[PDB]
């Protein structure tokens, strides 16, 4: 399960509201050999993406992170709507699509700012 | 206490409940604490009372949570309370 | 000096489960045929440190899993050839005979639980263990059916030991587990064809074995009882597959006169019958009539299910209930979950 | 009031798949053979909610595996005792027959990915589905090669349904799906092995069943084109493999004049030929002379592909493209991967 | 082994203790197919709680960690007993059992107390 | 557009390619949109054109990208063009 | 794989510069029985000494890490060394092993720096 | 411009392992049997780039695995009537003749390691491997027990390879690896049954092939000692199991004279015997007698284990420790461990 | 070193040992570096020595470490001193 939040099918909004929740109630706690492997096999791939990933993001400045928040700010001509109209009208489907040919632009933005922190820091 | 008394020569049925229809274990008894009469596993289990060569039940009502006690051949000499140790409560009748 | 709200990842904290075990055990008899798809092949191959368990042997779980499985694959195996269940509802199968020898199986916990087991011997009851460890598996029990002795099961490792939710009341049933087996041998005898015999059979228990047994078992119940002589008798009445001792072996159904036990080789008289009282719900149901040739039971009595009058004192055998025979041997097991998750105070502070 | 970037993982938005699946199926027969070893035994057993995706049954890619997959099959199955290949190239092979009866297969999905399925009944096309599940595998489909007629597939759930790329332009197909299968008996009876008969054949289809099934297709034509009579011709010319309805049953090759079809039982005249075309690719190929004893064939008609005149209208039977027979079982599938990390708008910042 | 410091059947100073020399060490460097896979089915379920759990508790501003310190204080309604009398001489499963039923009001606190401060941070 | 205009009574060769060299199916057409000639799977399928029992093609070469019409016995009154419809490309020929 | 990075074979410095290219591309998208399950129970412990280290490293204050800078200076005594011999012309087998006995020592140092870190904040 | 440590994870640095490997390998035949329960099934199916390791073939420890397989295989499966072990102590068993045709098994590393492996050609010895791979499985290699030439082994890829730790010192043996394999054909024919004959034996080795191979010997031994002459002789004395040459086909113990070797075919005189000494330690075991019926071994001559004498130079075949046999297959590969940590300086500083 | 040296005619023995009792190879040598008698695998192996059809040893001994040689019909010719390679050791003893 990569869509840990299970969006697919509704509004980013509501997946955020529902994952507080749920954390929430989950805190508080509130052939057979083929099909076996194959079973495993799945679920071990799906870790190693995971934890690969986790550690990756460290080059945007977001490792061990499920939500990261930057220092790089929005170029409206990305999108030009509010955040309530995405939040609250479109599906993660939907939103990446309608911005799916800036994300090199805006992933290479991302590197840079966290490059140039970092070089801030180490001067001092 | 309930009371359901009747006399020499009758034939009585006081009906013990429990709430959940489990077909619970159950045992009737005397003041003296002599076991009469009970369910057993699914099996009707006397005990060595007085009453143990004419007491019966209902079998097919245990699945309903209703568990009779009938008294055939009834005995003045037999006037005592009893206790359904039916599920919690262990209610007293007077027969 | 200020005391503060921490909290600890992978904290040891243990919950009662109430979670599903899985069968694992090892020809067309009905249990190795339903083992076949039912369990899994058996596993090929831990004592805790200071720690003390409430385990409750009259409050447990496991023992409906054993009693739903076992009816399961019981109903499914010995078809009656009536069966009626109360209105009523008749209906019929075919009624081949089949091969009936119950076969030990194990229950094993899923993924996320454990078996906690209680290892000390003068276990008692429901009180504290203060001897535990951890399996996955329990050991291999056969799942037999009796009403008065218990018959094919464990010994206590060194006594007698008396299990019993309230000894005092009587209106509860007294567990006995033998720490030796009495051998009894029952059987058929070939040239009994008559009609008016194939239904007559009979069983030899050693007498001294029987006498020593029951010497051992007083002694321990004049515990409880210090001043009263205890005398054992027949059964009181009811339904005659608890009145009399009652069993089944080859797919027949006995009944054994056990008065002489409890009032060389003692040598009791036993009878073979084709319609019988159900332990699976209220109905009854018929089976088809007996075989010819020698047909022999042979068997260990590890046990005795026993009630006490109420108001000298007086035992005597009963039962009835397949989830006591159950108890008998689940007892020392208790399935647990762990919540890795707990605060305590601590004297640190987050920097904000 | 400032607006910034920020990601977040897990973000569930799907991709196309390029991937290859695995398959999975249930005495010597070809295809038994061949999954033995080709393929896994079956898994023994999701809706989504409000969401929509756009399934191209003409432009998937699962088609290119099955035919990938079924040509290794027959290739190695099914000897040639002359194979050519075009300057030309001839080898020959051992001949044995073989017994040859399509059994059906399931494209499974490997670790990682997963196939969408629309649950649409009145699919159309290439169109948004608004109702989409997810699958680990596919149904089972038998790869069963035909050429008029498409036989013992599925059936629509409700209604004929026909789908094609571009009704209008007839440079393609239409594959018309029925909701009802219209049985035909195929055989070559004992008592014909005359030399100048072994070759010949006939099939019977029911008068009704044919002629109720076209007044449905009609009808429903119709709403393509209301203002027009619809009549149905038989096939225009070339290659005989397609010109009239060809198929194997039991290794052999049949062919059949399906003009009484389209133009009691209906009984259409059959033949079985030595030399045919192949399918796999350009070339031609020589099996083996048939055998003696009854032969039969029984099958479902469960599809149709036409073709319509350009330039009242007309319609006839054509085909020769396994692909086309091969997507009118997977144009409800289509495979996708997950990317789950994504960017959006927000109202936060780092600090710096 | 969600009990990663072994503490069941002692106190929970003393796993505090030994988790710092193991950890120590381990740094330093100083029939068989059904229960082949069920041995792993259990491995990999406990991985996934592993996982999931680390990240839920962020709720509380505790994700990837073990252990994490609060800025929430301990009401001594809850104990009124003193550090050294629990940390010495009660093992988890007592300590927990002493404190069972103040386990939904704790919660609460801490994720009020890690809004508020994500709140107050934001704000600046 | 091409042309390649013969007369009645001769024998013309035109060919229709593909870059890619895939025997990809295609489909020849008069300007009156009727199938002609083309190739469906491995097979060369006709339509119901005057040209039905006239025209043919070269197989073997189907897998260069080749896709060449022959028409024999050819008619001044076929004198039409053409579609290569073949890949992308639409290609018109005059015959 | 525990060689994230791939570095047999090759110097420091050049797998330092291998990762960042790799992880940008990644971030950026652009008998079968018994040896199914022996290829699975490799996977299974790699993550397990992989999910534990993470955590072990909190010891020295690196957690939730794969690289980790420090306040401990390093001892000439141990070296004697440019920063560009090191990193440009060294594998990490030819470095390890030229200071293979100053291990402890410095595992050691590190753990003390840790602590009088965390009690200096503590006391504040 | 200060120098601070820092700490990496992931970094691949290599460790010698001290793990035990799995076997893996593919009737009645005794290492059949062994195998059936003692190996896995075999895998169906990496060069590293510029490294160098030091492997060394007689320090290594795959060895001592090997050879407590290998003993615990042999004396479960090949039982003496008498076996004496020194006091002294003598037991007797069953003795059945078993079949005995030694098989290829493969040896694995376990979770967490994995093996290198040398693929210089010119291995040379315990200096460092400058080409260097890696596997989780060894290729297989047949458990064959010899003494003075080694059977049935791999060959050097292009050129004879001497091995030896110390070629000038002569307390250790050379091992001889040959590029080419020389056949022999050892037999007892029918007609044989005289008592005073069913021990004698006789083995034809082709003339030229050992005159060639020995030539190649020496112009390779030449270059340790370039101004001597090479002589080979015969054994010097010792247990007749290593005097001779001894090997084991069939069950059965033969010995061979070697000396026209190291002195058409050339037939050499070969006896069976029934009292040997043991290979598994110090001890001796006798057998059950020979059987009727002919008899065949057929072998490919790999290697060779001389020495060299001490104070022209003189070289002799010997042998007997089989850890030397199992070294001349072992020496290419070497177990690791990788410990994922390190430490280097660097330019960076934590903020506190 | 150590000396024990015999006459014409004597019969002498010798110890050789090990410390960790491992039954080792070994093997023992003249000053001449001529290999006289040692220990292959669990086998007696001789060299070409003038002692090649004197000398023996004690098998069972080598399991507890010990390596006796024994020199039977001796000779003052064959005073030489000889060492025992045995371990790490490298004892030279005088026969
Ligand atoms: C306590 O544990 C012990 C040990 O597990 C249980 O004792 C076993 O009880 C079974 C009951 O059947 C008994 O099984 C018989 O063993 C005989 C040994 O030779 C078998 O010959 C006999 O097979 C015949 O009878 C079967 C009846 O179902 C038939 O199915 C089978 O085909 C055979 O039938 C032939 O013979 C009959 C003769 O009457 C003839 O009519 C048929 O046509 C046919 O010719 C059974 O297998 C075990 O041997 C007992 N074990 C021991 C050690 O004695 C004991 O029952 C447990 N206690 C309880 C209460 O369960
Ligand atoms: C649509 O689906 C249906 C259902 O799957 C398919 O129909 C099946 O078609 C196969 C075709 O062979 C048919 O199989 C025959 O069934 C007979 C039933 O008794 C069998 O007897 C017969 O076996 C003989 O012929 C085989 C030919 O390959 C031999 O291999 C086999 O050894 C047998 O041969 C004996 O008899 C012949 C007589 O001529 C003699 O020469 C031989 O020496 C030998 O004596 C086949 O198994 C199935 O029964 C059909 N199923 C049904 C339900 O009828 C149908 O084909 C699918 N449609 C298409 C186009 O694929
Ligand atoms: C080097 O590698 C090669 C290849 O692996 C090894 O050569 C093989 O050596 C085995 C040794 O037995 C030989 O096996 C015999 O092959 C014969 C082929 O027909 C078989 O007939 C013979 O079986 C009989 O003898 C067995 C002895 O154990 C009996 O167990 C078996 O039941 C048979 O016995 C019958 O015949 C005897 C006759 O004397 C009679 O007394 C019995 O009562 C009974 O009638 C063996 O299987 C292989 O064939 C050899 N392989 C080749 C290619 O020739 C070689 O040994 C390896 N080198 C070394 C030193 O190991
Ligand atoms: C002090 C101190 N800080 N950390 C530790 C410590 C000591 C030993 C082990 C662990 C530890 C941490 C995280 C995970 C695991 C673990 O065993 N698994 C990972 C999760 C799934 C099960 C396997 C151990 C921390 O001491
Ligand atoms: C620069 C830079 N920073 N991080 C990387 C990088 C590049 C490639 C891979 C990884 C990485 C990180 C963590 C884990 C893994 C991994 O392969 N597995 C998880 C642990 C068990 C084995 C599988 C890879 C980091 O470059
Ligand atoms: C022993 O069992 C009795 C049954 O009621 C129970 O009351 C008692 O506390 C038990 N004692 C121990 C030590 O378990
Ligand atoms: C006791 O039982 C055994 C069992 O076979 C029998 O042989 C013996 O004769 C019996 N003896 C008496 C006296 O009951
Ligand atoms: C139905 O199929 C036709 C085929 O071209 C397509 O154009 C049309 O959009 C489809 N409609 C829907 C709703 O899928
Ligand atoms: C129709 O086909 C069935 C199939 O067996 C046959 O029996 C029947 O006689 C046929 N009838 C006619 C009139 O075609
Ligand atoms: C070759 O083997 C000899 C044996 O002692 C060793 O000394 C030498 O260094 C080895 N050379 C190489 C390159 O491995
Ligand atoms: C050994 O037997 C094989 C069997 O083919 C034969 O080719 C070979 O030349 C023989 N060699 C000798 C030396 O007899
Ligand atoms: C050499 O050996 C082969 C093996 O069969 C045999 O046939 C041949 O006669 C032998 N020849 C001589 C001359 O030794």
């Amino acid at each position: 399960i990569l869509g840990f939040l299970g969006a697919a099918g509704s509004t980013m909004g509501a997946a955020s509201m529902a994952l507080t929740v749920q954390a929430r109630l989950l805190l508080s706690g509130i052939q057979l050999t083929v099909w076996g492997i194959k079973q495993l096999q799945a679920r071990v791939l799906a870790v190693e993406r995971y934890l690969r990933d986790q550690q990756l993001l460290g080059i945007w400045g977001c490792s061990g992170k499920i939500i990261c928040c930057t220092n790089v700010p929005w170029n409206d001509s990305w999108s030009n709507k509010t955040i309530n109209e995405i939040w609250d009208n479109m599906t993660w489907m939907q939103w990446e699509k309608e911005i799916d040919n800036y994300t090199q632009h805006i992933y290479t933005l991302l590197e840079v700012s966290q490059i140039q922190q970092e070089k801030n820091e180490q001067e001092l | 206490k309930k009371v359901v008394l009747g006399k020499k020569g009758d034939t009585v049925e006081l009906t013990c409940t429990a709430s959940q229809k489990k077909s619970i274990q159950f045992h009737w008894k005397n003041s003296n604490q002599i076991k009469i009469l009970g369910n057993q596993g699914s099996f009707l289990t006397k005990g060595p009372s007085k009453l143990n060569d004419r007491a019966d039940s209902r079998r097919s009502l245990w699945d309903q949570g209703n568990f009779p006690l009938i008294i055939k051949n009834l005995k003045i000499e037999d006037s005592d309370t009893y206790i359904c140790e039916v599920e919690d409560q262990k209610e007293e009748v007077q027969l | 000096a200020k005391k503060w709200v921490t909290v600890y990842y992978g904290v040891p904290v243990w919950k009662e489960a109430t979670t599903t075990l899985f069968c694992a055990s090892d020809d067309t008899e009905v249990h190795n045929v339903w083992a076949t798809h039912a369990c899994v092949p058996t596993d090929p191959n831990i004592v805790l440190g200071n720690v003390t368990e409430n385990f409750n042997m009259w409050k447990n779980n496991m023992v409906e899993q054993m009693h739903e499985d076992i009816i399961s694959l019981w109903d499914q195996s010995l078809k009656p050839c009536v069966k009626l269940t109360p209105n009523t509802s008749v209906i019929t199968q075919a009624c081949p005979k089949v091969s009936f020898e119950p076969i030990p199986i194990h229950y094993c916990a899923p993924a996320g639980f454990a078996i906690l087991k209680c290892n000390s011997k003068t276990f008692n009851g429901s009180g504290p263990c203060t001897n535990v460890s951890t399996v996955q598996c329990t050991h291999g029990i056969r799942p037999v059916v009796s009403t008065q002795l218990l018959l094919n099961g464990s010994l206590a490792e060194e006594e007698i030991v008396i299990r019993s939710e309230n000894i005092t009341d009587n209106a509860k049933t007294i567990i006995v587990q033998l720490n030796e087996a009495v051998e009894i041998n029952c059987t058929r005898p070939n040239n009994n064809t008559r009609k008016s015999n194939i239904r007559q059979a009979h069983c030899n228990i050693s007498k001294a074995r029987w006498n020593e047994t029951l010497g051992q078992i007083v002694a321990k119940l004049e515990e409880q009882f210090p001043n009263k002589t205890i005398i054992f008798n027949h059964s009181s009445g009811g339904d005659p597959e608890i009145v009399t001792h009652s069993f089944n072996c080859g797919g027949e159904f006995f009944y054994c006169n056990t008065t002489p036990l409890f009032n060389q080789n003692i040598t009791l008289q036993c009878r073979i019958k084709q319609i019988i009282n159900m332990w699976q719900g209220v109905g009854k149901a018929m089976y088809a009539p007996p075989i010819r040739g020698q047909i022999r039971c042979s068997s260990n009595i590890t046990g005795l299910l026993l009630t006490r009058d109420g108001g000298t004192e007086t035992f005597r055998p009963g039962g009835g209930n397949m989830r006591d025979n159950w108890r008998s041997e689940l007892y020392k097991y208790k399935v647990v979950k762990i919540e890795p998750l707990g605060i305590a105070p601590t004297a640190c502070k987050r920097r904000v």
